[PDB]
């Protein structure tokens, strides 16, 4: 019965990346009062922070010992409480009369240090939690259908909280301080309560299953030997590669839609929850993905789950404006994500199984390839936030203001649609990986002939 | 020729306010912008239609020595046409110096916006000193635009003008609303009420206000600007075309430089 219980380890760091994400940079001009130079100078260092702790919080992960608990069921011990204190305690503004801009950066990085510590061990424990593949992939498949409806509960209760999340408009021309501060304080409580009650049912089922007697029990090298290992195999490379051009691409389009919604093409100045709707979308599909990938789901999965995005998305080249059918654009967009969540983030066991039979004694590296799977994703973050400010900044948006040149337009629709049209093109090209499903079933007998 | 000193009582003005963004500022869009709202709703009766300003009629001018000229003089403002100290029989300064920042109070600002108050007249010595004690007439007609800036309800003071009408029908300033009032003199009376907008306080209180916040920033806290509106005044009775110079404006730029006088034909 423990499916649901491990999925539910989602949500916990889903609904708290989205909601900072999408509230931290408004509440951080609004409700506090930090200038825009230091506003932008938190949300960078937070951003790099978080992708430089990934690598050595795993690495920490990998040395960890077992003892008298789980192998890595501690780390979600140690990190729940102080975690949870740091995301309520980063919302309130703290009344000082110097250092105060301080101390939102500090509780920034260190929740997002924290809330990694939580994340990394969640995501390495599926290859533990069941040896055999199918229970394997079915509660990854749960474990990602939760966490993408931890994406649309997160927006939607912060949202519906706090009151419209949307883009503050400057007038053309041609409700008190403390109430707000004690909505975002509510807000705060009421996501690190789901925060809490989260990590306790997930933590009262999982009952994670040790190692079996391992052909070389000693000589383990944390440090260099598995680093050095994992380079030298070449599939999970690849498939990092392949997944890296899609998942920018999408992270592109959901990042810098919030703002097309309004200055380009956009009937309506409040998305007005057609992000729910299309997160909403991507989570009652996953499961059909899953069972999809069940019926021939090799790589046609991926195929067909890149591709479908195109056609869709691309109908905006027609562009001329029809707003029911462009939500179920949105939809349609919703069923493309849904796979891109799904298949590449749940297609690594089977590179790890392959590694694992291929060289026999180097054991103990699993929390390896999560870790450093989850530091591209946060690097593939980093570089689409960094080309979006880029190219805008080098075309149009001198100013935030209501009214918004053509310019802005030009390069934010090739932007939002043609980059990642051409991205997940040249991503699904390059995407042609080792194992199918013969490689699998051939992996699959070595499998059960060790032990 | 110019208006009598009980014209300039009886003659209406109308203030147009025009607001500028910063376009510096990028932070602080919710709270800026209801504290721009609530400044907005703040003025209820303005000029709707936007303002003509510039040389109307520029006829070669026929005209008396005026009784009242208001003189501004600034560093860098729009330019009006100017009447030797001979013509006008008294004269009021505008200086802005006097004007300081006072902090306007808003629901939702951890730092209070501050706003310039707007500039005061000053007057040659000996001209208003007459005291006379004489309050009563401190009452003008019900006006619902109370604010920052503009109050014509408080009536501090009532003084009168010496060189002006000794013997009878005195006139009164009231400084505090830069206003003024006149009275017949007789046993049996009749009196008329002020407009709710005085010539002379439209005249006066026409300069752009730049409100001002401060924001908590690494390496010190910084000054943000938020927006600035200009004041134009508008007659809005015939005539009553400011003769200034030659010049005969309909309508004041935000900050003049001159010296004018309210006149007819
Ligand atoms: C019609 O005429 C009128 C006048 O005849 C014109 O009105 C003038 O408009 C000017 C517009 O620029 C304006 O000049 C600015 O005035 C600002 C007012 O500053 C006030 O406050 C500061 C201090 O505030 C702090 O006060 C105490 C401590 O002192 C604190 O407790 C508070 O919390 C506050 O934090 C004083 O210095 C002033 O005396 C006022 O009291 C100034 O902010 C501003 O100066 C800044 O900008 C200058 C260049 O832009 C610069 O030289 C100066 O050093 C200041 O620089 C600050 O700001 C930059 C970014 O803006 C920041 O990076 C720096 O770190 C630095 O902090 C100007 O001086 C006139 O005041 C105003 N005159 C009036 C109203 O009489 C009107 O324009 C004109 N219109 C037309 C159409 O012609
Ligand atoms: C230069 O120009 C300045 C700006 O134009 C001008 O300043 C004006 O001065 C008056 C000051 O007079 C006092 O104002 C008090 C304000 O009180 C109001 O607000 C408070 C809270 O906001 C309330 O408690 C009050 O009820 C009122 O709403 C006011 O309380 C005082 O009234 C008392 O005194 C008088 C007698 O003088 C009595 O009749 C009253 O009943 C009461 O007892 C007093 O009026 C300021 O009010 C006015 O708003 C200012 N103008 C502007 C536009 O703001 C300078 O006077 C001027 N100086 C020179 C030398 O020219
Ligand atoms: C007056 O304003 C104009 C417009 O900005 C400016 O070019 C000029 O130099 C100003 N005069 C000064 C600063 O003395
Ligand atoms: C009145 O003004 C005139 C000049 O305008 C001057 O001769 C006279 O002395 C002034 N008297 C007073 C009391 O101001
Ligand atoms: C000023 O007005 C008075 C009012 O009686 C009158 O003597 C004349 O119009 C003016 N006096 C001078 C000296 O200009
Ligand atoms: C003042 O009013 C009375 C009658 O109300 C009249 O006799 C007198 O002429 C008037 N004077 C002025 C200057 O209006
Ligand atoms: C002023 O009002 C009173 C009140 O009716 C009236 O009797 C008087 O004649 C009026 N005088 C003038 C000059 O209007």
């Amino acid at each position: 019965c423990n499916k649901l219980c491990y999925a539910v380890g989602g949500a916990p760091y889903q609904v708290t990346g989205c909601a900072l994400g999408f509230f931290l940079q408004i509440y951080l001009l609004d409700v506090a009062q930090v200038g825009p130079f230091s506003a932008s100078i938190i949300l960078f260092v937070g951003r790099a922070w978080d992708a430089i702790t990934d690598p050595l919080v795993g690495f920490c992960i990998s040395k960890s010992s077992w003892t008298r608990l789980g192998r890595l069921m501690p780390w979600i011990i140690f990190s729940t409480p102080l975690a949870v204190i740091a995301y309520f305690l980063i919302w309130f503004v703290p009344d000082f009369p110097h250092g105060q801009t301080y101390w939102y950066l500090l509780f920034y990085c260190l929740f997002e240090t924290l809330v990694t510590c939580f994340h990394v061990p969640y995501s390495a424990l599926t290859m533990f939690i069941s040896t055999e593949q199918s229970e394997r992939d079915s509660a990854t498949a749960y474990r990602m259908t939760v966490e993408v409806l931890g994406t649309v509960l997160g927006t939607a209760i912060q949202g519906q909280i706090v009151g419209q999340a949307d883009t503050p408009c400057f007038q053309d021309l041609n409700t008190s301080h403390r109430e707000t501060q004690n909505a975002y304080l509510l807000a705060a409580g009421v996501i690190a309560s789901i925060y809490v009650i989260c990590a306790v049912i997930l933590t009262l089922g999982v009952r994670e299953q040790r190692e079996p007697y391992e052909a070389q029990q000693s000589e383990p090298m944390s440090f260099f030997r598995g680093l050095r290992l994992v380079m030298s195999h070449g599939p999970y490379i690849k498939l990092i590669a392949g997944f890296l051009f899609t998942s920018l691409a999408f992270m592109l389009v959901e990042g810098n839609f919030a703002l097309f919604c309004t200055y380009t093409l956009g009937f309506r100045n409040e998305f007005q929850n057609l992000l729910l709707a299309i997160m909403l979308s991507a989570t009652l599909t996953i499961p059909i993905w899953q069972w999809f990938l069940t019926r021939f789901g090799k790589k046609t999965a991926v195929y067909v789950g890149i591709s479908s995005a195109v056609p869709f998305l691309i109908l905006v080249a027609l562009m001329e404006s029809n707003l029911i059918v462009t939500y179920v654009v949105a939809v349609a967009a919703g069923i493309s994500v849904a796979a891109a969540f799904l298949l590449p983030w749940s297609m690594l066991p089977d590179v790890i199984d392959d590694f694992h039979l291929k060289q026999p004694h180097s054991h103990g590296t699993e929390p390896i390839f999560f870790s450093f799977y989850v530091f591209f994703t946060k690097f593939a973050s980093g570089v689409s936030l960094g080309i979006s400010t880029l190219s805008l900044d080098f075309a149009g948006y001198q100013t935030r203001g209501c009214s918004q040149p053509e310019r802005v337009k030009f390069t934010l629709k090739m932007l939002v649609t043609m980059a990642p049209i051409v991205l997940i093109l040249l991503g699904l090209l390059l995407f042609k990986l080792y194992p199918i499903d013969e490689e699998r079933r051939r992996q699959n007998k070595k499998a059960l002939q060790a032990l | 020729y110019p208006a009598s000193p009980r014209e300039w009582t009886s003659i209406e003005a109308e203030l147009h306010i025009s607001y500028r963004w910063d376009p510096n500022l990028k932070g602080l869009m919710r709270p800026a912008n209801s504290l721009l709202s609530t400044v907005k709703q703040d003025f209820p009766d303005i000029r709707q239609k936007p303002p003509i300003f510039g040389p109307i009629f520029t006829n070669i001018n026929l005209m008396g020595i005026a009784p009242i000229c208001v003189t501004a003089k600034r560093k860098n403002g729009t330019n009006v046409g100017t009447l030797p100290s001979t013509v006008c029989n008294v004269t009021f300064t505008v200086d802005p110096n006097q004007q300081t920042y006072q902090t306007y109070t808003h629901n939702q600002f951890r730092h209070q916006p501050r706003f310039p108050k707007p500039p005061n007249i000053t007057f040659p010595q000996g001209t208003l000193l007459d005291k006379s004690t004489r309050f009563c007439q401190g009452r003008p007609s019900s006006c619902s635009t109370r604010n920052f800036w503009f109050r014509p309800a408080d009536y501090n003071q009532c003084l009168q003008i010496s060189n002006l009408s000794s013997t009878a029908e005195w006139v009164l300033l009231d400084q505090t609303r830069n206003s003024l009032f006149w009275e017949n003199k007789t046993k049996g009376a009749n009196q008329s009420q002020t407009p709710c907008v005085q010539v002379l306080a439209g005249m006066t209180i026409a300069t752009s206000y730049l409100g001002i916040s401060a924001v908590s920033e690494f390496f010190g806290t910084s000054l943000t600007p938020l927006f600035h509106f200009h004041i134009s005044t508008c007659l809005k009775t015939q005539g009553a075309f400011y003769i200034c110079g030659q010049s005969i404006h309909q309508c004041l730029p935000s900050n003049w430089t001159g010296t004018c006088t309210i006149g007819y034909v």
